[PDB]
């Protein structure tokens, strides 16, 4: 139990931190998905204007 | 204006798939919010039954 | 107290692998709504240089 | 020539879709380590419970 709870404390530990590059991987769509909606706002008036 | 009827078919298909993608990344994010309080759990729980 | 905290531990070890499946499937679900915008941002760029 | 304001918003949607497209490639490759070394954790658990 105490080379296996040992070996679970350091795969954990590894886990956590890829999880925690996910997280910042998933605010960086998060971020830019910011940019992208606001420019389609853009690309619906100047058809409106100009159709 | 015929070219920006052209533009409006494209436009159409891209504001419909971002608003998608911007409900799917806040699943997402909250989801890896719950992994993240669990992980913790584990990580809280193995050093309890390491010293028990 | 090492019958509790071996459930409790396998109980949270579950409730991961089942978030971390709906996460695949909304990963999944986000790599098919990028290549729909990536082709009517392509597509776009054509009438772009058509005029 | 009002493809002007195309030009200049089909620019910025695409140095952003772009790293959105990289970054789901690097949050699918941390992914799928992730749930192998995950299926490692549960049978170290079912060792526990089996030496409980």
């Amino acid at each position: 139990n105490a080379k296996n709870a040992e070996e679970i404390t350091n795969s954990v530990k590894e886990v956590n931190a890829r999880l925690q590059e996910i997280s910042a991987s998933t605010e960086e769509v998060t971020s830019r998905v910011q940019t992208i909606r606001e420019n389609v706002q853009m690309l619906k008036e100047i058809v409106a204007r100009y159709k | 204006g015929s070219h920006m009827k052209d533009v409006q078919t494209e436009t159409f298909s891209v504001a419909e798939s971002i608003e998608e993608i911007s409900k799917a990344n806040e699943e997402i994010t909250n989801q890896l919010l719950g992994i993240s309080k669990e992980m913790d759990n584990i990580s809280t729980r193995i050093e309890s039954i390491s010293a028990s | 107290e090492n019958a509790k905290n071996a459930e409790e531990i396998t109980n949270s070890v579950k409730e991961v692998n089942a978030r971390l499946q709906e996460i695949s499937a909304s990963t999944e679900e986000v790599t098919s709504r990028v290549q729909t915008i990536r082709e009517n941002v392509q597509m776009l760029k054509e009438i772009v240089a058509r005029y | 020539s009002h493809m002007k304001d195309v030009q200049t918003e089909t620019f910025s949607v695409a140095e952003s879709i772009e790293e959105i497209s990289k970054a789901n490639e690097e949050i699918t490759n941390q992914l799928l380590g992730i749930s192998k070394e995950m299926d490692n954790i549960s049978t170290r658990i079912e060792s526990i419970s089996a030496s409980v």
